[PDB]
Protein backbone atom coordinates (compact mmCIF):
# COMPACT_ATOMS: atom_id res chain seq x y z
CA UNK A 1 0.00 0.00 0.00
CA UNK A 2 1.42 3.64 -1.07
CA UNK A 3 2.05 6.39 1.40
CA UNK A 4 -1.06 8.83 2.87
CA UNK A 5 -0.22 11.59 0.70
CA UNK A 6 -0.05 9.23 -2.22
CA UNK A 7 -3.09 7.02 -1.05
CA UNK A 8 -4.45 4.26 -3.45
CA UNK A 9 -8.07 4.46 -5.24
CA UNK A 10 -10.35 1.61 -6.84
CA UNK A 11 -13.65 1.61 -8.26
CA UNK A 12 -15.65 -1.06 -7.33
CA UNK A 13 -18.84 -1.48 -8.97
CA UNK A 14 -21.77 -4.04 -10.05
CA UNK A 15 -20.79 -6.89 -7.56
CA UNK A 16 -22.59 -8.93 -5.18
CA UNK A 17 -20.40 -8.45 -2.02
CA UNK A 18 -21.56 -10.13 1.54
CA UNK A 19 -19.98 -7.34 4.70
CA UNK A 20 -21.45 -10.41 6.75
CA UNK A 21 -18.35 -12.74 6.01
CA UNK A 22 -16.12 -9.71 6.74
CA UNK A 23 -17.83 -7.98 9.99
CA UNK A 24 -17.12 -11.12 11.63
CA UNK A 25 -13.83 -11.54 11.03
CA UNK A 26 -11.34 -10.82 13.88
CA UNK A 27 -8.48 -9.65 11.91
CA UNK A 28 -9.05 -6.33 11.94
CA UNK A 29 -7.84 -3.64 14.84
CA UNK A 30 -11.24 -1.30 14.29
CA UNK A 31 -14.17 -1.60 12.04
CA UNK A 32 -16.50 1.41 13.47
CA UNK A 33 -18.53 2.55 10.78
CA UNK A 34 -20.83 6.47 10.30
CA UNK A 35 -24.58 6.43 10.90
CA UNK A 36 -24.92 2.91 9.19
CA UNK A 37 -25.53 -0.13 11.11
CA UNK A 38 -23.14 -3.46 10.01
CA UNK A 39 -25.51 -6.16 10.46
CA UNK A 40 -27.68 -4.59 7.93
CA UNK A 41 -25.01 -4.05 5.24
CA UNK A 42 -26.59 -6.85 3.48
CA UNK A 43 -29.58 -5.45 2.95
CA UNK A 44 -29.23 -1.89 0.71
CA UNK A 45 -28.18 -1.66 -2.58
CA UNK A 46 -25.89 1.20 -3.98
CA UNK A 47 -24.85 2.44 -7.07
CA UNK A 48 -21.13 1.95 -6.83
CA UNK A 49 -17.94 2.70 -4.15
CA UNK B 1 -26.21 21.34 36.16
CA UNK B 2 -24.36 18.62 36.20
CA UNK B 3 -21.33 18.04 33.49
CA UNK B 4 -21.92 14.10 32.89
CA UNK B 5 -25.02 13.76 35.04
CA UNK B 6 -27.32 13.56 31.60
CA UNK B 7 -26.53 10.88 29.54
CA UNK B 8 -28.57 8.99 26.93
CA UNK B 9 -28.96 5.42 25.67
CA UNK B 10 -27.55 4.09 22.54
CA UNK B 11 -29.36 1.04 21.48
CA UNK B 12 -30.87 -0.58 19.06
CA UNK B 13 -32.50 -4.03 17.94
CA UNK B 14 -35.06 -4.02 20.13
CA UNK B 15 -37.64 -1.15 19.25
CA UNK B 16 -39.82 -1.25 22.22
CA UNK B 17 -44.14 -0.27 22.61
CA UNK B 18 -45.07 3.10 22.91
CA UNK B 19 -44.79 4.37 26.96
CA UNK B 20 -42.32 1.47 27.83
CA UNK B 21 -39.80 1.90 30.80
CA UNK B 22 -36.15 0.71 29.84
CA UNK B 23 -33.84 0.80 33.12
CA UNK B 24 -31.83 -2.46 31.80
CA UNK B 25 -28.47 -0.94 32.50
CA UNK B 26 -26.94 -3.62 31.69
CA UNK B 27 -23.91 -4.28 29.66
CA UNK B 28 -24.92 -5.20 25.47
CA UNK B 29 -22.61 -8.37 25.06
CA UNK B 30 -23.89 -11.42 23.54
CA UNK B 31 -21.52 -14.01 24.43
CA UNK B 32 -22.41 -15.78 21.08
CA UNK B 33 -20.72 -15.53 17.54
CA UNK B 34 -22.04 -12.29 16.43
CA UNK B 35 -20.03 -10.07 18.75
CA UNK B 36 -16.05 -10.14 17.42
CA UNK B 37 -16.76 -14.07 16.81
CA UNK B 38 -16.04 -14.99 20.64
CA UNK B 39 -17.96 -14.60 24.21
CA UNK B 40 -17.55 -10.93 26.05
CA UNK B 41 -16.54 -8.74 23.07
CA UNK B 42 -18.60 -5.77 21.60
CA UNK B 43 -19.40 -5.62 24.90
CA UNK B 44 -19.89 -1.17 25.22
CA UNK B 45 -21.61 0.69 27.46
CA UNK B 46 -25.12 1.72 25.29
CA UNK B 47 -25.29 4.54 27.49
CA UNK B 48 -23.32 7.43 26.92
CA UNK B 49 -22.49 10.88 27.88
Amino acid sequence: FASVYAWNRKRISNCVADYSVLYNSASFSTFKCYGVSPTKLNDLCFTNV
Amino acid sequence: GGNYNYLYRLFRKSNLKPFERDISTEIYQAGSTPCNGVEGFNCYFPLQS
